[PDB]
């Protein structure tokens, strides 16, 4: 019932800008001291800003110290973060969170937002099926790429009929490999006798490269 | 430190009325550091059921306090307001006078 | 840097008790009575566990505990269970800002080995088509999250294990390279070892 | 009229006893509102006037939390001042600090004071511009070098102009029956005969609010300032203030004198003469 | 309602 959902993250090259927003529901977002605590990849939680429940007064680390803003509006129930003069260093998920009372510990978290500062270009992925084979078909189990190849930057959704499918799909984390590109793969497992009824479409998105593909896989 | 010797106002809250009930104050003001005593005199002897107001400061940083209690004063009987402080070698007495 | 200083990792058995450290300075941690802790599993938002030095949050059990002494901070984690597994970070008031400690990941020792269940694909005709040929390797339930990958004899590119949903490891390994040296050999196999064992898969024709 | 809000907080150390004394009070104009005193039972931020109490749990609980931060400060603050003066561990010392603001008849932003005192001197104290500092001495600039460095005046200054104000605008309004009131003076003059030779005229303006106010002799209506006494504005104790003004004159020439009592309850300046 | 930063000096 309580939720902050953040959005705004995205690639931005070293020096420039980006906004990120947080929309609460389901709490009195008005009296809530509110935060914005980053994480980098693989690294520990670092925060960012506060901000009191009315707006106004604000706080940040020294880290961002001039370069970000943190702002309110309780009539929209949303919390910003302007971020100016990024640097390969604010590369992380950054998540809203908020406290009731003051120096308490934020207990309320959205789910993040990925913020990535590069001069990479973004780049789309190619989307191949990789067939069930009739040799991987023992019995009644089998198994579907994609795949997956070869985008910049993280993320990436996969889905096979419309979100419809939530049991049986394996999407792997990505690797990141040496060109600087990612890679991942959708495995489903499927009966081996149903391999012509239920219909599934890899449903690829990237939203930063406009990237959709949808690829049939089929029995080659 | 810097230090400052108090000022003192001995008053009453309303105009004095022989034999009806009031309020005696003695307001002490312009002082540090923020150690005092203050008592409220009846014919020389100290009152003992006297109040006063939280500690806050001026501009200057000097100290303020007001110390009151509920007094019925008459025609003979002589108030006062007596202050004791690091700057003062003695306490400091102040006698109430109504018809100023 | 102002960091609050944590130990890096702390361990015990089921049933053990472990304690984490948090030091900081007058500024943060010896100067209020305003440390908190938090819990964070794998791929989700941290949880508030610890305020105010002591107190525990809504369904903390007291085999959590926090105190302080001087400039550090303490958590006790006692009866010590497998779900318990977790990264934890102190964090306080600091006068002019909020600041988290540098994080402690806790292990659970003594849990049940899992085997993997490998997937491998061939290169699509697709990718061929387009001149290039990927094989997949696709490495899932697992536990613990150590596996080698072995395929050839260049082009490979292998995960970090993560921690799935179902708290089992998954891993992936992709072998590139030109459609002609695919043509071409006999067969291509990807490993995988585990605890000692290894698991084939596969995948030959074109 | 123009209103202000302040916070005080004076810190006293106590060596050989005892934890430092902290005690912190707030104004809103010239009406009290919240305490808090370290040596108190409750260890809450107090109400100090009824129409605070209307504010719920969250708020006693949040300033509380606050106010405990500030002591807590000023605990620390007390040795790293003994230690810039190299100062004994045994002496009493102390330290204020005010901070707070004005808003204009149109209850926007006029002014923002953040000023930090030690031993009854300044220390560090917030320029107007709310962008840069004045240290008092040369102790003070290792505070002013930390605070430009941290940039505690941006920190200050979002607070003053924005959360300040806005608390100040719900106080005025949420009080406003005691706050936004105005209580003309009541005034009147006494004579008292020195002697034969002088007698003392004596205005008094009695149960006004607020407490600004002027009082001004004049003599055949010239200003007069010699032999002339004005004491402090002082409180009533019910909430309201009084004050006054004293001439001496020579006997037979009363009649010269007028005092002119200026206050926000007054349309037009009163002007008071001796009337035997 | 007070400031919730307050910097040691």
């Amino acid at each position: 019932e309580v939720q902050l959902l953040e959005s705004g993250g995205g690639l931005v090259q070293p020096g420039g800008s980006l906004r990120l927003s947080c929309a609460a529901s389901g709490f009195t977002f008005s009296t809530y001291q509110m935060s914005w605590v980053r994480q980098a990849p693989g690294k520990g939680l670092e925060w960012v800003s506060g901000i009191v429940s009315s707006g106004g007064s604000t706080a940040y680390a020294d880290s961002v110290k001039g370069r970000f803003t943190i702002s309110r509006d309780n009539s929209k129930n949303t919390l910003y973060l302007q971020m100016n003069s990024l640097r390969a260093e604010d590369t992380a998920v950054y998540y809203c969170a908020g406290e009731l009372l003051p120096y308490y510990g934020m207990d309320v978290w959205g789910q993040g937002t990925t913020v990535t500062v590069s001069s990479a270009s973004t780049k789309g992925p190619s989307v191949f099926p990789l067939a069930p084979s009739s040799k991987s078909t023992s019995g009644g189990t089998a198994a579907l790429g994609c795949l997956v190849k070869d985008y910049f930057p993280e993320p990436v959704t996969v889905s096979w009929n419309s979100g419809a499918l939530t049991s049986g799909v394996h999407t792997f984390p990505a690797v990141l490999q040496s060109s600087g590109l990612y890679s991942l793969s959708s495995v489903v497992t499927v009966p081996s006798s149903s391999l012509g009824t239920q219909t599934y479409i890899c449903n690829v998105n990237h939203k930063p490269s406009n990237t959709k593909v949808d690829k049939k896989v089929e029995p080659k | 430190m810097i230090q400052r010797t108090p000022k003192i106002q001995v008053y009453s809250r309303h105009p004095a009325e022989n034999g009806k009930s009031n309020f005696l104050n003695c307001y002490v003001s312009g002082f540090h550091p923020s150690d005092i005593e203050v008592d409220l005199l009846k014919n020389g002897e100290r009152i003992e059921k006297v109040e006063h107001s939280d500690l806050s400061f001026s501009k200057d940083w000097s100290f303020y306090l007001l110390y009151y209690t509920e007094f019925t004063p008459t025609e003979k009987d002589e108030y006062a307001c007596r202050v004791n402080h690091v700057t003062l070698s003695q306490p400091k007495i102040v006698k109430w006078d109504r018809d100023m | 840097q102002s960091e609050l200083t944590q130990p890096r990792s702390v361990s015990g058995s089921p049933g053990q008790s472990v304690t984490i450290s948090c030091t900081g300075t007058s500024r943060d941690v010896g100067g209020y009575n305003y440390v908190s802790w938090y819990q964070q599993h794998p791929g989700k938002a941290p949880k508030l566990i610890i305020h105010d030095v002591i107190e525990r949050s809504s369904g903390v059990p007291d085999r959590f505990s926090g105190s302080k002494s001087g400039n550090t901070a303490s958590l006790t984690i006692s009866g010590l269970q497998a779900e318990d597994e977790a990264d934890y970070y102190c964090w306080s008031f600091a006068g002019s800002y909020y600041v988290f400690g540098t994080g402690t990941d806790v292990t659970v020792l003594g849990q049940p080995k899992a085997n993997p269940t490998v997937t491998l694909f061939p290169p699509s005709s697709e990718e061929l088509q387009a001149n290039k040929a990927t094989l997949v390797c696709l490495i899932s339930d697992f536990y613990p999250g150590a596996v080698t990958v072995a395929w050839k004899a260049a082009g490979v590119e292998t995960t970090k294990p993560s921690k799935q949903s179902n708290n089992k490891y998954a891993a992936s390994s992709y072998l590139s390279l030109t459609p002609e040296q695919w043509k071409s050999h006999r067969s291509y196999s990807c490993q995988v070892t585990h605890e000692g064992n290894t698991v084939e898969k596969t995948v030959a024709p074109t | 009229g123009s209103h202000s809000m302040r916070y005080f907080f004076t810190s006293v150390s106590r060596p050989g006893r005892g934890e430092p004394r902290f005690i912190a009070v707030g104004y809103v104009d010239d009406t009290q509102f919240v305490r808090f005193d370290s040596d108190a039972a409750s260890q809450r931020m107090e109400p100090r006037a009824p129409w605070i109490e209307q504010e719920g749990p969250e708020y006693w609980d949040g300033e509380t939390r606050k106010v405990k931060a500030h002591s807590q400060t000023h605990r620390v603050d007390l040795g790293t001042l003994r230690g810039y003066y190299n100062q004994s561990e045994a002496g009493s010392h102390t330290v204020q600090r005010m901070y707070g603001c004005d808003v204009g008849s149109d209850w926007r932003f006029l002014r923002g004071y953040h000023q930090y005192a030690y031993d009854g001197k300044d220390y560090i104290a917030l320029k107007e511009d709310l962008r840069s500092w004045t240290a008092a001495d040369m102790a003070a600039q290792t505070t002013k070098h930390k605070w430009e460095a941290a940039h505690v005046a941006e920190q200050l200054r979002a607070y003053l102009e924005g959360t300040c104000v806005e608390w100040l605008r719900r106080y005025l309004e949420n009080g406003k029956e005691t706050l936004q009131r105005t209580d003309a003076p009541k005034t009147h003059m006494t004579h008292h005969a020195v002697s034969d030779h002088e007698a003392t005229l004596r205005c008094w303006a009695l149960s006004f609010y607020p407490a600004e106010i002027t009082l001004t002799w004049q003599r055949d209506g010239e200003d007069q300032t010699q032999d002339t006494e004005l004491v402090e504005t002082r409180p009533a104790g019910d909430g309201t203030f009084q004050k006054w003004a004293a001439v001496v004159v020579p006997s037979g020439q009363e009649q010269r004198y007028t005092c002119h009592v200026q206050h926000e309850g007054l349309p037009k300046p009163l002007t008071l003469r001796w009337e035997p | 309602s007070l400031l919730m930063w307050i910097t040691q000096v």
